[PDB]
């Protein structure tokens, strides 16, 4: 009678309980490349080498349907210690999943896991319907990859959709590269995780970037400090805020691709005239990347820049922005007229894989 | 009673017909394609540089460019009228515009020696050269008292069928066409006029199919050619197939980019490269087609941070030119190409586009065939593939000098 949500994201799964306010369980989306046999999330925090760390989620989507088994075997046994069996279960998607994609997922979620009914969304849209809304712009960015996402009366519009394989998977390992160049050294995978902690403890986006060059070249301000696991305490200085440039400025590393604001107008700008408006008022992030103190008011800064100036122009960073996606599908797993919308195992022993696709 | 296909130097009988001709084109324009006209005559310089280089913006800047009503119409009015039969014109070019990047003579000598002429000829006899826009030609070779701009004279056999607007300019009769297609020249023969030497080039026309920024129809074509591609695949084929596409690619194109097949061999990797390029042969391009590749700096040998790769600066064009027009460059990965030629996001920023006249029966696939690929309008090329960099263009995209590059797939 309790439907489970579960939010599969490149670097975290989102795991628990429709009608919950957070998910229940949180762990990374790895497990294991072999000489008992392989360790999945959390407890591959052990073994990690020459037993080694794998994705089987890259930039969103899914690419190793092995792993990706052993990912939602160990959220449903291990994680929730729940019955697969006992228990309607909405999945989330990348926007622009394959339908390919789609029905793998849904066949191996009634053949494998024998579930008595599942719904796969799209993750940006519940994002939206988090915070109220069917009509919406999200900028949605995680580990490995970001998506600009408009979207009008709670439908994707899937030709204006921008993908950038762009995310903080790229900001930690670029926060490695600067950090190292001031005299540091953060190469290993070991590393990666302590610098993982200091960029989501210390960064943060400038409101004016050359500005904060030249405060932080001028006055010691902007340094902070930090203690590493070996009780070492290192100093970051411009790295604070270089590092989460790079969404605004991928040239920072190496990358030629458009920035977010540019994504997010070019997004926009597909759209047709009509909706626009409601666009602009309706930018929703949603992410762990976009936590970054400023984010908000800088993306609201550079979206004014390239509007026309008659625009009204809002940008929602709900608090709890990280775990919105999931947050969305505990809402959707309990709306009452929701509940029509369920692929019962008798729907799917009848259409087969391809039901998954009803027109939401 | 019947034109010729050549008027050659016969000026009189040229007027008389074009103007005849004329007169009767001009009864079917309509409202729009006159005004166009009427447009063209007060600006042609300016609406001939934008007839060149619309395709290369985002669409939405496409759409709302001042400029774009104007070479639609103009354009439309074109194509109005198609030859029945082949017809020579005449032209003066640049020899910038072959890549012969000297003067031939200067404006005051009257002999072109026997070293220049045979630069010449090596420089331009061999290629196929991209010829795009709103051109002004002539139907006669010209003689005493007609402008004679340039020593290089261009005599071009456009086919049946070609899209040819004769026109009167108050006194003058004069002729309009839009270049949509690839030049090559044959030959290349001294002559004099009025005391002085000049080039003429035998050209003619080569044919590509050339969707631009018509992403839709590129996109039917690809459908209608290569959606039943897929199930021509061995089981194993498609499966490294669908690897490279699904994010394999980076790991295969990294692997021959370091030439790894001979400097440190990786079995499972080669039999993928096997698998693909095989599969690249089931349904060969199966016509002359252009397809468009963003480049990054990496593929040139240069880095966002060369400053050599700063196009603001002419010094750093004419160094590019140098290193590569008339040059071969040899792609050791896979190389993704769109048959659009927009300005996208995920590239929005690149400086070099590798604009590429694919020969029919080349190896390749549409691979956006297949539904959900992330690749835009994606036609994927062989490992290995050789382009024939024959010219480098440079436009304005904002304040960023790009460079696009009209290559050539030589196998
Ligand atoms: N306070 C913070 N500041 C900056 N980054 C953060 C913060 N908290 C988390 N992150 C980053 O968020 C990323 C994970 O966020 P999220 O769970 O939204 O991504 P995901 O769903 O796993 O992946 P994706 O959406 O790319 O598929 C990690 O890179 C993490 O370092
Ligand atoms: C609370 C938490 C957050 C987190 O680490 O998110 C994810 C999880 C992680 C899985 C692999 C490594 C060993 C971590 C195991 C346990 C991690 C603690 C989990 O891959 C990331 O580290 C990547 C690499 S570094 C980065 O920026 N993205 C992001
Ligand atoms: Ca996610």
């Amino acid at each position: 009678t309790t439907a489970l949500v579960c939010d599969n994201g490149s670097g975290l799964v989102k795991a628990g309980f429709a009608g919950d306010d957070a998910p229940r369980a949180v762990f990374p989306s790895i497990v294991g490349r072999p000489r008992k046999d392989s360790y999945v999330g959390d407890e591959a925090q052990s073994k990690r080498g020459i037993l080694t760390l794998k994705y089987p989620i890259e930039h969103g989507i899914i690419t190793n349907w092995d792993d990706m088994e052993k990912i939602w075997h160990h959220t449903f046994y291990n994680e929730l210690r729940v019955a697969p069996e006992e228990h309607p279960t909405l999945l989330t998607e990348a926007p622009l999943n394959p339908k390919a994609n789609r029905e793998k997922m849904t066949q191996i979620m009634f053949e494998t896991f024998n579930v008595p009914a599942m719904y796969v969304a799209i993750q940006a849209v519940l994002s939206l319907y988090a915070s109220g809304r069917t009509t919406g712009i999200v900028l949605d960015s995680g580990d490995g990859v970001t998506h600009n996402v408009p979207i009008y009366e709670g439908y994707a519009l899937p030709h204006a959709i921008m993908r950038l394989d762009l995310a903080g998977r790229d900001l930690t390992d670029y926060l490695m590269k600067i950090l190292t160049e001031r005299g540091y050294s953060f190469v290993t995978t070991a590393e990666r995780e302590i610098v993982r902690d200091i960029k989501e403890k210390l960064c943060y986006v400038a409101l004016d970037f050359e500005n904060e060059m030249a405060t932080a070249a001028s006055s010691s301000s902007l340094e902070k400090s930090y203690e590493l696991p070996d009780g070492q305490v290192i100093t970051i200085g411009n790295e604070r805020f270089r590092c989460p440039e790079t969404l605004f400025q991928p040239s920072f590393i190496g990358m030629e691709s458009a920035g977010i604001h540019e994504t997010t107008y070019n997004s926009i700008m597909k759209c047709d005239i009509d909706i626009r408006k409601d666009l602009y008022a309706n930018n929703v992030m949603s992410g762990g990347t976009t936590m970054y103190p400023g984010i908000a008011d800088r993306m609201q800064k550079e979206i004014t820049a390239l509007a026309p100036s008659t625009m009204k122009i809002k940008i929602i960073a709900p608090p709890e922005r990280k775990y919105s996606v999931w947050i969305g599908g505990s809402i959707l797993a309990s709306l009452s007229t929701f509940q029509q919308m369920w692929i019962t195992k008798q729907e799917y022993d009848e259409a087969g894989p391809s039901i998954v696709h009803r027109k939401c | 009673i019947e034109r010729p296909e050549d008027f050659l130097k016969d000026k009189e009988n040229a007027i008389q017909w074009e103007k005849k001709e004329a007169e009767r084109v001009e009864k079917n324009l309509d409202t729009l394609e006159k005004e166009a006209l009427e447009l063209y005559k007060k600006d042609s310089e300016q609406i001939s540089n934008y007839s060149q280089t619309r395709q290369y913006f985002y669409d939405y800047q496409i759409e709302s460019n001042p400029r774009e009503k104007e070479y639609k119409n103009l354009r439309n009015a074109i194509s109005k009228n198609k030859i029945d039969k082949p017809i020579n014109v005449y032209y003066f070019e640049s020899p910038e515009k072959f890549a012969f990047n000297k003067e031939i003579r200067t404006e005051n000598q009257n002999e072109i020696s026997l070293e220049k002429f045979n630069e010449l000829k090596e420089t331009i006899q061999d290629k196929l050269f991209k010829q795009d826009g709103f051109k002004d030609v002539s139907l006669y070779e010209p003689g005493n008292g007609d402008e004679k701009p340039t020593p290089l004279l261009i005599h071009l056999k456009l086919p049946k069928n070609t899209g040819m607007l004769p026109y009167i300019n108050s006194n003058d009769v004069k002729t309009l066409i839009e270049q949509d297609y690839s030049i090559k020249i044959d030959k290349i023969v001294r002559i004099v006029i009025e005391g002085k030497q000049y080039i003429k080039a035998e050209a003619s026309i080569v044919n590509s199919l050339d969707f631009k920024d018509d992403v839709s129809k590129g996109d039917l074509w690809g459908k209608e050619n290569y959606s039943d591609w897929s199930n021509k695949l061995t089981p194993n084929e498609l499966a490294d197939v669908n690897d490279y596409m699904r994010g394999g690619y980076t790991a295969i194109n990294n692997y021959l980019i370091s030439n790894g097949p001979l400097n440190n061999p990786n079995p499972e990797l080669d039999s993928k490269v096997n698998n693909i390029e095989n599969a690249l042969k089931l349904t060969p391009i199966p016509s002359n087609l252009i397809v468009y590749r963003r480049s990054g700096p990496q593929e040139f040998g240069l880095t966002l941070t060369s400053p050599e790769y700063d196009f603001n600066k002419i010094e750093n064009i004419d160094a590019f030119k140098e290193k590569w027009e008339g040059k071969v460059i040899t792609y050791p990965n896979f190389i993704s190409t769109s048959i659009g030629s927009v300005n996208m996001s995920a590239f929005a920023k690149r400086k070099i586009i590798l604009r590429i006249n694919i020969p029919k029966d080349s190896p390749g696939a549409y691979l956006s065939a297949i539904p959900g690929y992330a690749g835009e309008y994606e036609v994927l090329l062989n490992h290995g593939s050789k382009f024939k960099i024959n010219k480098v263009d440079s436009y304005k995209d904002g304040t960023v000098t790009k460079l696009i590059l009209d290559a050539t797939l030589i196998n």
